[PDB]
RNA sequence: AGCAGAACUGGCGCUGCGGGAUGAACCGAACGCCGGGUUAAGGCGCCCGAUGCCGACGCUCAUCAGACCCCAGAAAAGGUG
RNA sequence: ACCUACUAUCCAGCGAAACCACAGCCAAGGGAACGGGCUUGGCGGAAUCAGCGGGGAAAGAAGACCCUGUUGAGCUUGACU
RNA sequence: CCAAGCGUUGGAUUGUUCACCCACUAAUAGGGAACGUGAGCUGGGUUUAGACCGUCGUGAGACAGGUUAGUUUUACCCUAC
RNA sequence: CGGCCGGAAAGGGGGCCGCCCUCUCGCCCGUCACGCACCGCACGUUCGUGGGGAACCUGGCGCUAAACCAUUCGUAGACGA
């Protein structure tokens, strides 16, 4: 009921509008790993589509101007609040729905993370062509918890991974628990294979 | 059209909110990084201002028209009581900034710190504490501290420790005593969390943070001033004599399709009472407080090498505005930010120092302490006695 | 005569009426919001310290240029201030409904006011003299104060 | 010259509607109150209804890319991109 | 730069006036060619106090500067009677 | 070539914009914001009514021809700070 | 049912040791019988001991505080703070 998106490897403006729309639709959707958001086009080009950005703010009292935010995961919430109708009721509600995260919480590490195949960097674009990480731009233009984030989620990589060898073996024990039984499950299994399940 | 002939802006914008601060106590905003290669040690002292006076030097910097001369210099005098350790704090890191992992105080606190968790004294039954200082005589309580103290061994990334002044020691008229958040810097998280938890309720000497001719960094509350003028808190041009509505105004303010009037005109308000950070002060001398031994009192605080007089740096009739130091001070080369009885952050340097200027060391000759409180011309009372003679009075 | 509200029980109730009292409407109605509530007794004690400026009136609706006072964090507000004349012209008026309840036989120690009403008065004819021959009305305004008091335990 | 003065026709003035982000003159189309269906001009990543087509063929990398009549900005010349 | 008096500040009391389509946060665009309202965005949090003069193309008076009126007045003369 | 980060002065004369000269300086660059800025200041000049001189007109009077003296109102409303 | 540990980036009633009672009842196939068979009809069927609020229950376990005004201070200040 709750959408799990893994935003590593996805682009910024495709991952963007599939959930805005999502969004609008009801549906709460969890955008994690924003620091693996990627953008199209070479790293000096999106710089300075950033710092231009930057360079944008109200003369006589810069407080009231944009407020320009430099976490990976509020600038992707930045890019969906573009692409919403936040002045309306219905908008802001949306917005309500969405959650950005930087690395992966303790509330999300240990669950299934969904991927948009639509909104992927290796789909969308030519093997030629030059990309922007996200994390890396953020850190040079004000982020101050890059290898504050690569730290930590250094410290969960492992942690799956004995989590992840520990579930290879109880399921090479499933696996070879078949093969002492097939004389007793076969009424099972050929059921189950007339109907196209095991096949 | 364009300004006729260009002058620089009034006023750094750096300090642009020029309003009056939130705190009273000077707070540390950055502390010094650590490295786990030197030993553990303090990173910050909290002292208050009591007056200023001259000094006499050699100055010993090569290639100048002044090497080799007597100088004076005007030196801030700053009491400085030893602390008192009372708790310890854990910060865990995350990814949002720095997070205060756990809190650990001392079994039982003295009740100068005890004077800082009420708004009223008085009226209050003084309960706080009790019964938190119930869970040292249980062993339940015991292997609960002792695992919270594991806890932070694992987890916590920087350790500072809540240690408070002694207004039993100062002649203030206050007796509320000001905690303060200071950060350990040393070796790793273990030993580090060790050593604080040993320092517990212990006196903790200003000999211990710093040392003489070393550059720290002094923090404080500007003095008060009240609502002011452009002219005056802004430093603005008087108008002529002819004005019809004032002259010490600011003229014109802004243009006409820049519609709003921006944030970078010099507008009146509050004047004083705002936070700010010195940086480069330079210790000249760690002075010693008055300290009894074979019946009569140590008090030369004053002396030098040249000198070799028994006075102390209290000057004739005491401090103006502030009382008489009795404890321990700190002597730091120019005016520092503060009145007189303001609570001044002392702080090591955020900078490598490698100077002419910050690695020269200083030997007094000479301390003036005649007195502040008008234009004095004696340093000892017993020197004006030699002087004036026998009075109507004897 | 006509009252503005009438009482939920007439038997336990008393009530006073000041028509057209020479005392400011805009203070008056102030204090009148602050008194509603309160006891009798309460309501009395709290009235002197108004004179003696221990408790103060938060001025709520008519507070333009109203100095504010350490006093009004008591009710929740920051504007505050204490009218003489405002408190002292309704504090005859329940030495006046406090005649009413004993007359009527109601037990004058536990009687709690609930409705007070203050309606504005005719307006008074003065003037004021201006720059070029210049004349400028210089309206009073008193007001009229009801208020029903009610036993209550 | 969003300047002044003429010829034919159509519009605005006198006129709402859909579209061109907005818009007196542009495109389509003119109007009693409604339901169903279908279109014009425009569009179909999100705002924003509609391509979430297993769309076809090629061109293009910009450290000032480009993106739809009116229309809102550009020339001569040069490039072993 | 500092000092004094009266204000300005607050309080006890008494207490108006000018002005007021509705009311008031901005960037760009277009528009009757310099928007508080329209479009796209930036965004936006009760009630207030002391100042302040950027804006409200601020308030004062159907522009006296210019022109028209087959509207006049003071004055002059080689205008007409 | 990148480069507006930081600076671009004190004075004689003239109301001056502009201009010239003296001196210093690293340099004394050019400009916009209703030709920035009068409820911020001044009224020196343009530009009333009083006058003087030159030219023109018979005359009343005229002169991007000079000279002289000539009332610079109001925030306590909203926004902005 | 008790412990035991593993969780700190915004941290689980997660697993393991022994317990006094429980059945091969758990589940899949097949027999016996029963269950308003409400006589064709809709928001049925959960998360739901859902969140919040008064009042009623039963007992156990407990705790006997602060803030503000006033006054004072003057490191502060128009008033507040």
């Amino acid at each position: 009921q709750v959408l799990v998106l893994d935003g590593r490897g996805h682009l910024l403006g495709r991952l963007a509008a599939i959930v805005a729309k999502q969004v609008l639709l009801g549906r709460k959707v969890v955008v994690v790993r924003c620091e693996g958001i990627n953008i199209s086009g070479n790293f000096y080009r999106n710089k300075l589509k950033y710092l231009a950005f930057l360079r944008k703010r109200m003369n006589t009292n810069p407080s009231r101007g944009p407020y320009h935010f430099r976490a990976p995961s509020r600038i992707f919430w930045r890019t969906v609040r573009g692409m919403l109708p936040h002045k309306t009721k219905r908008g802001q509600a949306a917005l309500d729905r969405l959650k950005v995260f930087d690395g992966i919480p303790p509330p999300y590490d240990k669950k299934k993370r969904m991927v948009v195949p639509a909104a992927l960097k290796v789909v969308r674009l030519k093997p030629t062509r030059k990309f922007a990480y996200l994390g890396r731009l953020a850190h040079e233009v004000g982020w101050k918890y890059q290898a504050v984030t690569a730290t930590l989620e250094e410290k969960r990589k492992e942690k799956a991974k004995i989590h992840y060898r520990k579930k290879k073996q109880l399921m090479r024990l499933r696996k070879q628990a078949e093969k002492n039984v097939e004389k007793k499950i076969s009424k099972f299994t050929d059921v189950l294979k007339t109907h196209g399940l095991l096949v | 059209s364009h300004r006729k002939f260009s002058a620089p802006r009034h006023g750094s914008l750096g300090f642009l909110p020029r309003k009056r601060s939130s705190r009273h106590r000077g707070k540390v905003k950055s502390f010094p990084k650590d490295d786990p290669s030197k030993p553990v040690h303090l990173t910050a002292f909290l002292g208050y201002k009591a007056g200023m006076t001259h000094i006499v030097r050699e100055v010993d910097r090569p290639g100048s028209k002044v090497n080799k001369k007597e100088v004076v210099e005007a030196v801030t005098i700053v009491e400085t009581p030893p602390m008192v350790v009372v708790g310890i704090v854990g910060y865990v890191e995350t990814p949002r900034g720095l997070r205060t992992f756990k809190t650990v105080f001392a079994e039982h606190i003295s009740d100068e710190c005890k004077r800082r968790f009420y708004k009223n004294w008085h009226k209050s039954k003084k309960k706080a504490f009790t019964k938190y200082c119930k869970k040292w005589q249980d062993d339940a309580g015991k292997r609960q501290l002792d695992k919270d103290f594991s806890s932070m061994k694992k987890y916590c990334q920087v350790i500072r420790v809540l240690a408070h002044t002694q207004m039993r020691l100062l002649p203030l008229r206050q007796k509320k005593a000001h905690l303060m958040e200071i950060q350990v810097n040393g070796g790793t998280v273990a030993e580090k969390l060790d050593w604080a938890r040993e320092r517990l309720e212990q006196q903790v000497p200003v000999s211990q943070v710093f040392g003489q001719d070393e550059m720290i960094d002094v923090i404080g509350v500007t003095k008060g001033k009240g609502y002011k003028g452009v002219t005056s808190r802004w430093h603005t041009k008087k108008l002529p004599r002819k004005t019809h509505r004032g002259l010490r105004k600011v003229a014109c303010i802004g243009a006409w399709h820049p519609a709003r009037v921006a944030f970078s005109v010099a507008r009146a308000g509050q004047k004083g009472y705002h936070h700010r950070t010195e940086i480069n002060k330079k210790i000249y001398k760690i002075g010693q407080g008055y300290l009894i031994k074979d019946g009569k009192l140590i008090k030369n605080n004053a002396s030098t090498d040249y000198d070799l007089s028994d006075k102390s740096i209290n000057p004739l009739g005491g401090f103006v505005h502030y009382g008489e130091v009795t404890n321990d001070f700190v002597m730091l080369k120019g005016c520092v930010v503060g009145t007189k009885k303001r609570v001044l952050t002392l702080r090591k340097s955020l900078l490598v120092q490698t100077k002419r200027r910050a690695l020269e060391k200083i030997d007094l000759k000479f301390i003036d302490t005649t007195s502040k409180f008008g234009h004095g011309r004696f340093q000892t009372v017993e020197e004006k006695k030699a002087f004036m003679g026998p009075l109507k009075k004897d | 005569v006509r009252y503005s509200l009438d009482p939920e029980n007439p038997t336990k109730s008393c009530k006073s009426r000041g028509s057209n009292l020479r005392v400011h409407f805009k203070n008056t109605r102030e204090t009148a919001q602050a008194i509603k509530g309160m006891h009798i007794r309460k309501a009395t004690k709290y009235l002197k310290d108004v004179t003696l400026k221990k408790q103060c009136v938060p001025f709520r609706r008519y507070n333009g240029g109203v100095g504010r006072c350490a006093q009004a964090k008591q009710w929740g507000w920051t504007q505050g201030r204490w009218p003489k004349k405002s408190a002292e012209f309704l504090l005859h008026m329940l030495k006046n409904a406090e005649s009413n309840a004993e007359l009527k036989g109601l037990d004058v120690d536990s009687l709690v006011i609930e409705h007070i009403q203050v309606n504005k008065a005719p307006k008074m004819r003065r003037r004021t003299y201006r720059a070029h021959g210049r004349i400028n009305p210089y309206m009073s305004s008193p007001c009229h104060i009801e208020m029903i008091l009610t036993e209550k335990e």
